[PDB]
RNA sequence: GCCCGGAUAGCUCAGUCGGUAGAGCAGGGGAUUGAAAAUCCCCGUGUCCUUGGUUCGAUUCCGAGUCCGGGCACCA
RNA sequence: GCGGGGGGAACCUGGGGAACUGAAACAUCUCAGUACCCAGAGGAGAGGAAAGAGAAAUCGACUCCCUGAGUAGCGGCGAGC
RNA sequence: UUGGCUCUUGGUCGCGCCUGCGUAGGAUAGGUGGGAGCCUGUGAACCCCCGCCUCCGGGUGGGGGGGAGGCGCCGGUGAA
RNA sequence: CCUGACUGCGAGGCCUGCAAGCCGAGCAGGGGCGAAAGCCGGGCCUAGUGAACCGGUGGUCCCGUGUGGAAGGGCCAUCG
């Protein structure tokens, strides 16, 4: 799983119904899309007692070399 | 837009009934009389677009 | 800095912070100037609106009689047992016709007008160009229009307190001197601004009660607190 | 159908956000100019959107309408 | 010193995932989470003790058979699901 | 994910009394509304520096030279 | 002179594959008209118009996924 996180694990699927509205005030959505897409994370990373990387996600990256750092 | 139009008539307010009578030259004069169902006949009127 | 006032060593007892509460802040327009007469007690007040559409005014009054016998000058026209209600329940200017007659050529000393039923077509029609737009017409919700003229005349000098909405939204009311209780003071202040909620006009909304204060006519002034 | 903005002078248009209504063009009047143009000077057309209103009143401010002007929004 | 490593007629689970056709054309829809590709386990697999169900102060892991019911329903409210 | 710091400005609503000229108006009073007056520590309102801000005075404000006044009301002009 | 260019209904039919389409006495409602019979539920007739669906507004108060509201829907009118 090469796109993955590490703290969490993450890659997701998706289709994409684009098309109009206007429910609520008038009449009802035109609607024709069954694209699916990617949806996806990110990377980069530190160092240990020195020597390292990290690859990791955002959010969890906040909290990942909290972590990590925290050894 | 068209000179006719369509217009809905009210008695006085509460609820009414209906029907045309279109619009053209005779400007926005529009009285009528008319008999509903709030009540019995009664008065009714006009009024409303 | 300094600013060209006297009124500035009259200005160390003239603290406004706090709106404060009212029995004090009473207390506050009592601790005014003390020199001609009682120091000269004058609630106002004001809110947010919207004046040019015409649809949002009131300007009305009820009874509150108090020791207070001078405010709101109102003619009290009447013809008979009434003018007997008028002249003994105390008003300090009331007339008839005739009366009318010295305003039709030109005369003018007193703040509104009140009267009888049977006259009212003659101060609601000869005096339109005398009274104006300036609320000088008598107004069923204002205390003055019908029989009821004679009662509300004692709170002129006792307790009279009213209203008055227009072009620019002040409105005003009697109280009390500074020699006054505060039992009766903040009473009187508490069932004006209970009058306050009781003439709220209803198409503007918001923090309506935006203001409410008390110049003394011809001096020093104190925002009472509109709420305790 | 929403928000806007628009019915000021012959034209297009100032518009103290309430005491006065006028500007370039437009006519004509007159002068000289070689002549037409150009020059320059001068008298005119009004509820100032129809209306009220708050006020003392109304181009001015509220508003109902009005109608034009543009743009937006339109799954039957 | 341990273990994986791969291979299997069909079955299963997950990661991906299609058009002919069906609508008397055709994109929403359907054929369809199908076929198929790949990873994985097994003689079965997943599922599994309730932050549920839903109307009874009732039920009580889950899966599987029946019925519920082709009803409640979702839809170019059309096909059909 | 991506920080610092510096300089900026523009806007937003109050606040600081920091303003109010048709006309007449003892005057350049937004109005509403209040009722017939309030200070002297500059004991002065006389002028005597300067300033605020201006489509003039102005309205406004610190300097004092200190010797009980000053303005309003009434009036009165006003549409108030 | 007014509004019957009315609500509630309709025995019976013409036409017709279906859906349409069109004519209706008569009763109640409550009116207009003449004094009264009697008339009037649009136009002297035959074209001037559109099924559904999804929405728009105004009512009704009918339902309102525990109970009460409400959103939301239905039924009446009525529009694109």
């Amino acid at each position: 799983m090469k796109e993955g996180i590490h703290p969490k694990l993450v890659p997701a699927r998706i289709i994409c119904g684009c098309g109009n509205v206007i429910e609520t005030y008038s009449t009802k959505p035109e609607i024709y899309v069954e694209v699916c897409s990617k949806c996806h994370p990110f990377y980069t990373g530190q160092q240990r007692f020195v020597d390292t990387e990290g690859r990791v996600e955002r959010f969890q990256r906040r909290y990942g070399d909290s972590y990590r750092k925290g050894r | 837009r068209i000179k006719l139009l369509l217009e809905c008539t009210e008695c006085k307010r509460r609820n009414y009934a209906t029907e045309k009578n279109k619009r053209n030259t005779p400007n926005k004069l529009e009285l009528r009389k008319y008999c509903p169902w709030c009540r019995k006949h009664t008065v009714h009127r006009e009024v409303k677009i | 800095p300094k600013h060209g006032k006297r009124y500035r060593a009259l200005l160390e007892k003239v603290d406004p912070n706090k709106i404060y509460t009212i029995d004090e802040a009473a207390h506050l327009v009592k601790e005014l100037a003390t020199a001609k007469f009682d120091e000269t007690v004058e609630v106002h007040a004001k809110l947010g609106i919207d004046p040019r559409r015409s649809d949002q005014n009131v300007r009305g009054t009820v009874s509150l009689p108090h020791g207070l016998g001078k405010q709101v000058r109102v003619l009290a026209i009447a013809k008979g047992e009434k003018i007997k209600e008028a002249e003994e329940a105390g008003a300090d200017y009331v007339g008839g016709e005739e009366i009318i007659q010295k305003i039709l050529d030109g005369w003018m000393d007193f703040d509104a007008v009140v009267a009888t039923p049977d006259v009212m077509g003659a101060v609601g029609s000869k005096l339109g160009r005398i009274l104006g737009p300036r609320g000088l017409l008598p107004n069923p919700k204002a205390g003055t229009v019908g029989f009821n003229i004679g009662e509300i005349i004692r709170e002129i000098k006792a307790g009279r307190i009213e209203f008055r909405n227009d072009k620019t939204g002040a409105i005003h009311a009697p109280v009390g001197k500074a020699s006054f209780p505060p039992e009766k003071l903040a009473d009187n202040i508490r069932a004006f601004i209970r009058a306050l909620e009781a003439h709220k006009p209803e198409g503007a909304k918001g923090t309506f009660l935006r203001s409410v204060y008390v110049t003394t006519t011809m001096g020093p002034s104190v925002r009472i607190n509109p709420h305790s």
